[PDB]
RNA sequence: GGAUAAGUGCUGAAAGCAUCUAAGCAUGAAGCCCCCCUCAAGAUGAGAUUUCCCAUUCCGCAAGGAAGUAAGAUCCCUGAA
RNA sequence: UUGGCACCUCGAUGUCGGCUCAUCGCAUCCUGGGGCUGUAGUCGGUCCCAAGGGUUGGGCUGUUCGCCCAUUAAAGCGGUACGCGAGCUGGGUUCAGAACGUCGUGAGACAGUUCGGUCCCUAUCCGUCGCGGGCGCAGGAAAUUUGAGAGGAGCUGUCCUUA
């Protein structure tokens, strides 16, 4: 007889900053965040996460030949329609994809995973429009 | 017998400026010049002695340390006497001058050859057949030519068009 | 960097100044007002709208009315739109007649095209049909879908639909003659439209 | 049950491991990882449980 | 050109460096260019 | 146009020289991404501006509900671009 | 491809060749870029980067191939159930009818040959082309757009001038 919490949850604002780290060791530990597996109250099933915003995106980093190799390919439905992007092209044009791309492969999928989905925004440069709710500021585990 | 391993010296009017983790600028009579190095490597600047010291002996700084000390032995020369490098042209319609900056090439075509010195760089033209380029930069005077060349590379049979100094040539006997 | 919009008539046959005859179109445009100047400051790009035709009173409705009587000059039915024009020369409110235009430069046209309704897979695609003969039963039909394995077709693979009705434009025209005084432009060449169907008339990139 | 271990330790410095491997040598304790979560949504107890496990990796 | 795996040295002066990850035979003949790939 | 592929380059070590390299740069193709044109906010991430209509009558304690309207739209009817 | 093995299919998976609609790979036939050449020049040979576009029209053959005629800048190769028969044709082998040669005393045979021979269907679902009705889009309604995102188009020869 455990405690399944249903939509009675303290949410959360957090800010993770993008200064000059890899973007998967950087999606990492923000999507355990995303689900809230860090919160004591976690039930598997009725998003016990919070909500994260990402300042300076287009700043990321990789090692090795990553910012020429990791091209990124999408696909329409057409015959022969892959459409293939590097990471530099994906860094300088537009990023705002760069790190969402890198955290839907990471959030559960399922109709949950679009529902967590949601909470994740990423702001090219440092706007942070987002001057409403208190935000905090969270320092990974390394 | 190593590259890196000796010293660099200023004779006078260089005034080297060691002014941020890697950027220093070189200053005197022929131009200013400015180059980042990598901030691994440790350069110290003695009375008018420079000295280039790297921290291990490893992959990465067996390779830096000779670079980062023949760049600024070029800033050096660059500074103090700058550079030059003459390109003959060799044929018979071969001829070229300039239009102010702009080096205009009447060298095969049916049209001239425009060539603009873009960072300021001396192009000086004796004649129509010998044109010199004088700066201050090995790669950016020697990148020029090059390019110069590249309008009109030399042909083994008979040797023509843009052409450097010394540039012994390839010959090809075709009958 | 221009442009004013119109209807089409029909087409003519008019001569310049050879034995030189030249398809032309009969494009009437009643002199376009300006109904609002967007910015890129508060609409995020550059641009503005013209509009063209005199409409009733039982025609409009209240909110083109309020739209319009900012520079209050006419109710006009049909708005569009030119993005990349020169925004330092206009206002709010400007009348712009054929002035813009002469019979000498290359002029683009887009419009909307004509319609031919549910007509299907030889006209619709330009595709050839089987024999009319030596028994075979197949003609005016879609080919093949595709092959086995796949077990779908592709979607870029043509079929019977609704020839027609889309918006098509024609590059690089040109005007023949410029009569003003009665708002009429002279184009030469065959341009996409019914008659009184409403064209676009901008200036190409060469 | 485990991960929500996972949490109450990361608010505590301590990994899964150095709780159950802690538990093991802080007392001998059976705690049963569903039952060790009851005393997670009283987390003022709960930190008695572990730092007392942290002074015994030590 | 002269493209080819078993890349090796032909005459006294040909020399055998390593570009761009491939290993090349630079010489004064532009015929015993080699290079492996 | 932008960034490259093969090349073609400079500069320049490791490895006093040589070296289109590891740093640092420039060229370079009907390729690639935009530029040209059409389609497109159901892009559930549902965008952005322009004006209009305005906060009415009843339950109900509220929450909520229905029932006449605004702006506009529909049934319908003469119609074919 | 000629083939091995007999694993799925003999309560049926219709099989070659052309027509119809094309799509995909690159070991490239043209077009772009180049390197070497026994590259004078004009043609060329040869590897390398290139898959965006194109790839002719006929006489014979059931033809695939290939020969041939005539062009073209080029006449590419290979998939995809040797693509495509609930899209089409039935010439081809492979039904009985007929005949020739040979085999067999014989009935009859023959990947030897010749002549003639019914190709069925009204579309549930996924899939495409097109159109629409509803609600969504924390008020209702009226017009125009930024553009996420997609698609189409993306071939070139002769002649003039430099000369």
């Amino acid at each position: 007889t455990p405690m399944a919490n249903a939509s009675t949850i303290e949410r959360k604002w957090l800010v993770v900053d993008a200064a000059g780290k890899t973007l998967g060791r950087l999606s990492s530990e923000v999507a355990a965040i995303l689900r809230g597996k860090h919160k004591p109250t976690y039930t598997p099933h009725v998003d016990t996460g919070d909500h994260v915003i990402i300042i300076n995106a287009e700043k990321i980093e990789l090692t090795g030949k990553k910012l020429t190799d990791k091209i990124y390919y999408r696909h329409t439905q057409h015959p022969g329609g892959l459409k293939s992007r590097t990471a530099l092209e994906m860094r300088t044009n537009y990023p705002e994809k760069m790190l969402e791309l890198a955290i839907k492969g990471m959030l559960p999928k399922g109709s949950l995973g679009r529902q967590m989905f949601k909470k994740l925004n990423v702001y090219r440069g440092s706007e942070h429009p987002h001057e409403a709710q208190k935000p905090e500021v969270y320092e990974l585990r390394g | 017998s190593r590259v890196g391993k000796k010293l660099l010296e200023i004779p006078s009017d260089v005034t080297v400026t060691l002014n941020d983790n890697n950027t220093v600028a070189v200053k005197g009579p022929k131009g200013e010049l400015t180059r980042t190095f990598h901030p691994d490597m440790e350069i110290k600047v003695e009375d008018n002695v420079l000295t280039v010291a790297r921290p291990s002996d490893q992959k990465e700084h067996r390779a830096l340390h000779g670079t980062t000390r023949s760049l600024l032995g070029n800033m050096v020369e660059g500074v103090s006497k700058g550079f030059e490098r003459g390109l003959e042209l060799v044929g018979v319609g071969y001829r070229a001058s300039k239009s102010g900056n702009k080096l205009v090439l009447n060298v095969g075509y049916s049209h001239p050859v425009e060539i603009v010195p873009e960072e300021g760089i001396e192009i000086e033209v004796p004649s129509q057949t010998k044109v010199v380029v004088k700066g201050t930069d090995k790669e950016r005077v020697g990148a020029i030519a090059a390019n110069i060349r590249a309008v009109r590379s030399p042909e083994p049979y008979k040797g023509k068009g843009i052409r450097y100094e010394g540039e012994v040539v390839r010959r090809k006997e075709g009958k | 960097t221009k442009g004013i919009l119109g209807r089409k008539i029909g087409m003519t046959q008019v001569f310049a100044e050879n034995g030189d005859l030249i398809p032309v179109t009969v494009i009437e445009a009643a002199p376009n007002v300006v109904l609002q100047k967007k910015t890129a400051e508060n609409d995020g790009y550059e641009a503005i709208q013209l509009g063209f035709d005199d409409k009733r009173e039982k025609l409009s409705n209240k909110p083109e009315k309020g739209h319009v009587a900012k520079a209050e000059t006419a109710p006009k039915r049909f708005v569009k739109e030119l993005r990349g024009v020169e925004m330092d020369a206009y206002e709010v409110g400007q009348e712009v007649k054929v002035e813009i235009f002469s019979a000498g430069e290359i002029v683009d046209v887009t419009g909307v095209s004509k319609g031919k309704g549910f007509q299907g897979a030889i006209k619709r695609h330009g595709q050839s049909r089987g024999p009319m003969s030596h028994g075979s039963r197949y003609h005016r039909r879609p080919g093949s879908m595709g092959p086995v394995d796949p077990n779908r077709v592709f979607k870029g693979k043509l079929l019977p639909g609704r020839m027609g009705g889309e918006q098509i434009t024609v590059q690089n025209l040109e005007i023949v003659k410029v009569d003003a005084e009665r708002n009429l432009l002279l184009i030469k060449g065959n341009v996409p439209g019914a008659k009184k169907s409403l064209i676009t008339v901008k200036s190409a990139v060469k | 049950w485990i991960t929500r271990i996972n949490a109450a330790a990361r608010m505590n410095g301590l990994s899964y491991s150095r709780l159950m491997h802690g538990l093991k040598l802080s007392g001998i304790e059976v705690n049963r990882k569903m039952l060790a979560d009851l005393a997670v949504n009283d987390l003022t107890a709960f930190n008695q449980l572990a730092d007392a496990a942290k002074a015994q990796l030590n | 050109m002269k493209v080819r795996p078993s890349v090796k040295p032909i005459c006294e002066k040909c020399k055998v460096i390593r570009r761009k990850g491939k290993v090349m035979v630079i010489c004064e003949n532009p015929k015993h260019k080699q290079k492996q790939g």
